[PDB]
């Protein structure tokens, strides 16, 4: 018996994870009031898994939602399906956070992780044997950096044996949305290596990219983007919800694409899309899902695979189907493309056949890839780091906020020794 | 010879030690150490490893060997001041501590300052002991708390010679099991006494009854 | 009188079973529910309790739900008593440790005290049918686990096997190579009979003689499942020349180590096709002995056939085989051993072929070649190849030693299996000398 | 958050205090059986060594 | 209040290894009770061999 | 069989009986409190006036 | 067939008193008008524990009110279950109390306390067997401590075989409002000692805790004190009442938490307490009933339980629920806090189920708690005391009104000769 406990952190986290929340509330035939109304009896079989069980047939889902600043709290609230968490899970700050890691960490913030944790500690005790949490935060950009990682670093202190899928929206190349993005970014994922097991990153430029080229949307809004997300955050946990066969867990999946204990870095990309026109014209079988998946631009994150060398690869397929075709599609994968495949673990797929599908579609599946496509990103802000911190540039509101010029080093080191081994995986 | 790089097994030494599995963290940052010597967090680490496991002068020397380098590195510091604590340096402690406290104000510091002033002035105060010039049961029923079942249990695994012979892993039979555990329980009950001395105990019912 | 408790542990067994099991249902008449609407070919497999319910014999257990719960709220929903398909609570994450060492032992004493009971509720135990998978969690952790705690006890009773080697170029586990070394080198020493299977082959002989265009796990598991009823069948139906379990393993594991032998069933022929081939003895044994038809992605072209258990079932008349047996031992290519003159073990138990509503037809005939091919050293050294690429720059490891083994197993599994290699090697040169 | 985490640690000792005593019933039951085992073990040797 | 959860702490530390060496030692019996009965057997086969 | 499942349909149906019990007087309290709420806000407007 | 006599002292007394009858008579179905419009048999087979009789139907109740000014009479007259009481058991006097301890206990009060017990023998003589008298106060000001300890002495003297609940509002350690409330409270608990079975200690500011941030409310009133405790006085004697299996009445409560003679102050707690906004979101079951019981929230005195090692703790139950799940979360609290109990009495937890819930809920249940944490109350009263006392401050209206240093004295010296005890118990 399987359950994982969602947490949110940040304005990010929180309306992603909430378009999570509908995502797998539609799923599951969950109303806007709690109850229940569905179809198929393999649909409450194991609704326990995101939904407590409450009086009347009223299923409550098992998330806290954590923020300094109390108005992303009614944005919630007011959504369409705000009315459907508990009203204690709704942690919340008299504060400002300020974009700043030192005052989502060593401030207001970490005296309101002594309250989120008991919350989070309450949802996980009502359990029967926990398997994971799932954290929804922007690596830039404070509170969900800031309390973040403290909320990262505490709960994997209390639990030591459970997978923590955290799903990070890393900052973009071209554009940027919060100044202190570089110092945020890599100080944030200076507390992410020693911690997490999955961390998925998510980049808006490659968003926009699948939205446009892709989706061919007219004006897209966060809606939208954060449905994708919320939709490949929805694809990895479908064998620990539904039947089928060759199902694939946290730790399956983990023990599966982590190959050292530091390179947990992913790529995620959900890959049935078409655009709403294109559908007559496309044709969905396991061969066009397979060639519309593993190229270059359903991928959530800005990093592309031709500038370096994949590691292992899963893919969480959903559907009825056979499986002859996802078997050669894999294989001829690995041998059209056989120098992007790293030589020193032979046959690197997954997959991992969930039966039911999403609702809408007949088929679809979950691309999860493990790159050295993740060197570029933390390069490019690993410099963006030292461009701001040679000259000791916004800065000082971390200093007076309780800092030192040290710290900040380590965490720049502890990133250059990120940056290592994903290069000398790829020189071998 | 060694197969792969630093920090996978500085992160695989954490999970282990995250786990509770000591005695393989431990290896793990030896194995860490014998591809770079010297490193100061994997010494700390590996101190705070044989600190959880039981091996105190160990412990102590992989905490000189990770402050002799920069004896302003905090997380050393702390190493250093909590293993000379529980050894019973209480005095070596607070001056550890207060060390780390001054080039850093951390709350585990601060902590720190505050065990080891518990520790002086429960055995020392003022009025105190009034001394002499000069030159089993009950005593370690109190010292050690409710373990004290646990520690008859394992005397009672003593006494038994089927429990003497064992085959427990390569070499290490259950005698020595026992041996590790029970000795683990005579420390601890060391640090009891050094910690509240029995004096002090009967210093508690006598700022009592009178009153 | 002569029973044989089934053993399914993980997905893989789980799966392949329902299948199984619905076959041998529908081998004698139990509709699924228990009862049998209106003799001896009951005993074999199942049992009996004075309600018409015969009950089945398996232990279909798996460290995680899911796989079972659909078993227990399917068709099958009753037969299994509700107690012989022991679940847990989570997955063995594919780590040999995880089921042999950590969230393993938890369900350990479970899993031997309902084998216990079925034991002792048994005239004779001839041998365990266990089935694993090889290359994965479950499958290679609780096997080691529960074969080897299964000769601390019932040692003398046989313990045959069917299992899912990692495929050659296929594979879907990428940590699979990991867990078949480690879970060679427990069974090597503990088994009787690992007739080792493989995806890559079934799932070509489907898309070649069954006309299946996408053939799925379902169409897998029914082959493997009628080739566990042919070898189970003088242990329940008559006939003209039986063998019992004992008899498949003296017949079959030359020296005590080599005893991985192949099969392959002969009649796979897709319903609109048979209508034009005569499938008789002779077509039948020789198309059991093709390079194409063997059920493990391995060229016997390659190798030195030391010993063959041909098992025909149905209406075979006792003369033709002779004949069959004849017209391929002078046939070239099939090369046997320099120090095993005699040919095969003939076989027969009069009871066509069941046809459990699926895809392969019917015929009045069939046989299944169980066989122990020197070249099965040929997928065995392709895997041990592909741990060494993997136990070298320790890659996906930190997961295993942080679950209870020790990096030390590892590498005494690579020791051992490179002398299953040098084994194979001795028994196939000659002896002129 | 002081009193929370005291109770806590107590709580935490409490269920791992009342576990290990479920673990020393256990343990003397294998005790017991296994010495049963060495009175019969130390019979059959002096009958052998007689013998 | 911090004296006390730091008192505690450590007593709970203390605990976790009681719990890993009573964990061992039922390891350690656990296994001796599957090789009792059969090294019993042949002990008694040994004393009806001895007999004849 | 027949009988266990005529037994588990009464329970349930008794249980049923129990929830419209509680939900009744919930209506009637809440009806009681009102008009105790109308007499003194009456008593109130009157006064003002 | 039982009966209990209850008496109302002080204007806490009767307000509360008044309350606790609109409960009970709701759940035992009289009306406002006194008539009996029931609906179960079960309700009506053991009415006789609180109600004696007229003709017509009107159960009247066998309280008899008192107070010392002729207002709160009125106003619990004017009440909106007024018409209930004996017109004739409304025992006032033209006069006020004053707040004074003198007042009530050796002067005015004294010349009521004759009437008072003129009619509650009158009450009392028309009874097959009694329990005994329950007592409803305020342990500071007037009236509930002047008139109360006297009234308790009296009845206790000339009844001296009957169980004496008294349920008494005790200073809060934050606020006060009567300035001698350090002197009624040493004073009334002087007597409250030798004399009472079970007393139990309710604290305003406990109830604001409980009021504030697990019941959610923002504007709360004394109505709502007073419900809460009227809960947990209906909840005690449940099994006098209701039937169930294993019943538990109040000398069978009495001996199961009363070790020692003196130590009879009790620390009550009622806790299926919902928010109305998360009422939807609940899972009422025994171990969140057991959980919400045992956090150190629910109990009505302001007494942090974690300072004080628990002497005994009882829980009576109220409602339909497996005596198996009630009976494991019992031992599992029992041993989830093992050295918050003492080790010199084992299993020192007391369980009673009744199958009647209180209706217009589903499961319920009253603790009641023997702890060694009133010291902490007892030594607070002291020290206030002892501050007052040292300068001879507020205490010329009680030598005029008729008492000596020497009073005052040896009731400074038993409330620290009950302390001493609930200390040296603490540690074995
Ligand atoms: N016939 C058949 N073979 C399967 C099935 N599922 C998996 N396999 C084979 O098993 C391999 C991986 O699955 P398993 O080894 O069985 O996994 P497992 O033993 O259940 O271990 P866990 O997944 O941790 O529970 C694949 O390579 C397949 O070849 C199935 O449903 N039917
Ligand atoms: N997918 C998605 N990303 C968002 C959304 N809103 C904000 N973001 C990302 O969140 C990042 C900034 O978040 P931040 O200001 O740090 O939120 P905070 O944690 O509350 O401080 C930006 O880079 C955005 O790309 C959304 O609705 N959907
Ligand atoms: N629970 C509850 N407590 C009350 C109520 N009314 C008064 N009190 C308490 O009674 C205490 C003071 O009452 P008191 O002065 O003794 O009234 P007096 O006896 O007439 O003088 C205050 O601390 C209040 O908390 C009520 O309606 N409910």
């Amino acid at each position: 018996m399987r359950e994982i406990v969602h947490l949110q952190a940040g304005q990010c986290g929180n309306q992603i994870g909430a378009k999570f929340w509908e995502v797998i509330s539609d799923e599951h035939g969950i109303d806007p009031t709690g109850t229940y109304h569905g179809d198929s009896d393999l649909q409450l079989e194991r609704i326990n898994v995101y939904y407590n069980e409450a009086t009347g047939g009223k299923y409550v889902p098992r998330a806290v939602l954590v923020d300094l600043e109390p108005g992303t709290m009614d944005s919630v609230r007011s959504g369409p399906f705000g009315q459907i968490f508990r009203p204690d899970n709704f942690v919340f700050g008299q504060s400002g956070a300020g974009n700043n890691w030192a005052k989502g960490h060593y401030t207001e913030g970490a005296e309101l992780v002594d309250s989120v944790l008991d919350v989070v500690r309450k949802e996980a005790e009502s359990c029967d044997c926990l398997q994971g949490f799932q954290l929804t935060h922007s690596l830039g950009g404070g509170t969900g950096s800031g309390m973040g990682t403290l909320l990262i670093s505490k709960i994997r202190e209390e639990y030591p044996d459970r997978i923590m899928n955290t799903f990070s929206v890393v900052p973009s190349p071209k554009v940027s949305d919060t100044v202190v993005e570089p110092y945020n970014a890599t100080l944030s994922v200076h507390q992410l290596v020693e911690n997490t097991d999955e961390t998925y990153c998510i980049d808006n430029e490659a968003l926009y990219d699948i939205c446009f080229r892709t989706l061919k949307l007219t004006t897209p809004t966060y809606g939208d983007l954060n449905h994708l997300v919320s939709a490949t955050m929805s694809g990895v946990t479908t064998c620990l919800r539904f039947p089928g066969q060759l199902n694939a867990d946290l730790r399956k999946l983990a023990v599966n694409m982590v190959p050292f204990p530091r390179l947990h870095f992913f790529m995620p990309g959900f890959a049935p899309l078409t655009s709403r026109g294109s559908q007559q014209y496309r044709a969905l079988t396991v061969p066009e899902l397979t060639q519309q998946m593993f190229d270059a631009k359903n991928m959530m994150a800005a990093c592309d695979p031709r500038h370096g060398r994949y590691l292992t690869v899963a893919a969480v397929f959903r559907g009825r189907m056979s499986m002859k075709e996802v078997d050669e599609q894999m294989l001829n994968v690995q041998n059209k493309n056989s120098s992007y495949f790293v030589e020193w673990i032979p046959n690197n797929v997954k997959t991992a056949v969930c039966d039911i599908p999403p609702r809408g579609l007949k088929m679809s599946a979950t691309f999860i890839g493990n790159s050295t496509a993740i060197q570029e990103l933390f390069k490019r802000i690993s410099e963006q780091f030292t461009a701001m911190f040679r000259r000791k540039a916004f800065l000082h509101w971390y200093t007076g906020e309780g800092m030192d010029e040290m710290e900040f080093t380590e965490a720049e080191s502890n990133m250059n020794d990120l940056g290592n081994p994903v290069v000398t995986r790829g020189a071998c | 010879g060694l197969r792969s790089t630093f920090p996978s097994y500085m992160a695989e030494g954490e999970r282990l030690y995250l786990c509770g599995e000591f005695a393989k963290a431990a290896h793990s940052f030896s194995n860490a150490l014998h591809l770079q010597n010297g490193d100061k967090n994997c010494l700390v680490a590996r101190s705070k490893c044989f600190l959880k496991m039981g091996e105190l002068e160990k412990s102590l020397a992989d905490a000189e060997a990770s402050l002799q380098g920069d004896p302003t590195f905090c997380k050393g510091i702390l190493q250093k001041a909590e293993t000379l604590y529980t050894m019973g340096d209480f005095e070596f402690a607070l001056v550890f501590y207060h060390r780390g406290y001054k080039l850093r104000p951390d709350r585990e510091f601060k902590v720190g300052i505050q065990k080891a002033q518990e520790a002086i002035n429960n055995s020392v105060g003022s009025p105190a002991s009034i001394k002499l010039e000069n030159r089993s049961e009950k005593i370690v029923r109190q010292l050690l708390g409710e373990l004290y079942v646990d520690k008859e249990y394992l005397e009672k695994l003593l006494l038994d010679e089927d429990l003497i012979r064992g085959t427990i892993k390569h070499g290490l039979t259950v005698e020595d099991l026992i041996m590790t555990g029970i000795n683990y329980l005579d420390t601890r009950s060391n640090f009891w006494r050094q910690q509240k001395p029995i004096y002090a105990r009967e210093r508690d019912r006598k700022l009592m009854q009178e009153k | 009188q002569r029973e044989c408790i089934s053993v399914h542990v993980g997905q893989a067994g789980v799966q392949i079973g329902n299948a199984c099991w619905e076959l041998y249902c529908l081998e004698h008449g139990i509709q699924p529910d228990g009862q049998m609407p209106s003799d001896d070919s009951f005993n074999t497999f199942f049992s009996e309790t004075g309600a018409g319910k015969h009950v089945p014999r398996a232990v279909f257990v798996d460290l995680e739900p899911t796989v079972i719960d659909e078993v227990r709220t399917g068709t099958y929903r009753q037969l299994f008593h509700p107690e012989q398909l022991i679940t847990g609570k989570e997955d063995a994450a594919n780590n040999y440790a995880r089921g042999h060492y950590t969230i393993g032992k938890e369900l350990i004493d479970l899993v031997l005290d309902r084998i216990r009971k079925l034991a002792d509720q048994c005239t004779g135990l001839q041998g365990f049918l266990i089935f694993h998978s090889f290359g994965g969690g479950t499958g290679s952790g609780f096997t080691s686990l529960l074969m080897e705690r299964l000769s601390v006890d019932y040692g003398k009773k046989s313990k045959l096997e069917f299992s899912i080697y990692p495929a050659p170029q296929v594979s879907t586990a990428v940590v699979e190579p990991y867990n078949s070394i480690l879970t060679t080198h427990t069974t090597l020493e503990h088994s009787d009979c690992a007739f080792m299977v493989d995806n890559e082959a079934i799932y070509d002989i489907c898309r070649r003689n069954l006309d299946i265009e996408r053939p799925t796990y379902t169409n897998l598991n029914r082959l493997i499942s009628q080739i566990v009823s042919s070898i189970t069948a003088s242990l329940r139906f008559d006939g003209a020349l039986n063998v019992d379990l004992t008899e498949f393993q003296t017949n079959l594991v030359p020296y005590p180590r080599i005893h991985f032998p192949l099969a392959t069933y002969a009649p796979v022929i897709s319903a609109e096709k048979a209508y034009h081939e005569q499938l008789s003895v002779a077509e039948i044994t020789n198309a059991c002995f093709e390079p194409a038809n063997q059920m493990v992605k391995c060229d016997p072209r390659h190798g030195k056939y030391m010993a063959c258990c041909l098992l025909y079932r149905g209406d075979v008349v006792p003369k033709d085989v002779n004949a069959a047996i004849a017209a391929i031992k002078t046939k070239r290519s099939i090369q046997f051993v320099d120090w095993c003159p005699t040919g095969f073990k003939v076989g027969i138990n009069y009871q066509p072929p069941t046809v459990v509503p699926g895809d392969l037809a019917k015929v009045q005939r069939a046989v299944c070649m169980l066989s122990n091919t020197t070249a099965i050293a040929e997928a065995w050294a392709r895997l041990d190849h592909k741990f060494d690429l993997m136990y070298a720059k320790r890659a996906f490891v930190h997961w295993y030693v942080g679950e209870g083994m020790e990096e030390g197993e590892f590498s005494e599994a690579r020791e051992d299996m490179a002398a299953l290699e040098k084994d194979y090697e001795e028994v196939g040169m000659d002896s002129v000398e | 958050i002081l009193e929370d985490q005291l109770d806590r640690v107590t709580c935490r000792f409490d269920i791992q205090l009342v576990r290990n005593a479920t673990l020393r019933e256990e343990l003397d039951l294998l005790r017991i059986e296994r010495n049963r085992y060495l009175n019969v073990d130390h019979k059959l040797q002096k009958e052998i060594q007689h013998l | 209040l911090e004296n006390r959860l730091e008192k505690a702490l450590m007593k709970a530390e203390e605990a976790e290894h009681i719990t890993n060496v009573y964990l061992q030692l039922k390891a350690y019996l656990q296994e001796e009770s599957l090789h009792l009965e059969n090294r019993l057997d042949f002990m008694e086969a040994e004393v009806v061999r001895t007999k004849h | 069989k027949k009988q266990q499942a005529v037994w588990r349909k009464k329970k349930r149906e008794e249980m049923e009986e129990e929830n419209r019990r509680i939900i009744e007087f919930a209506k009637m309290q809440q009806q009681r409190e009102e008009d105790w709420m109308a007499k003194v806000q009456e008593t109130e407007e009157k006064r003002l006036q």
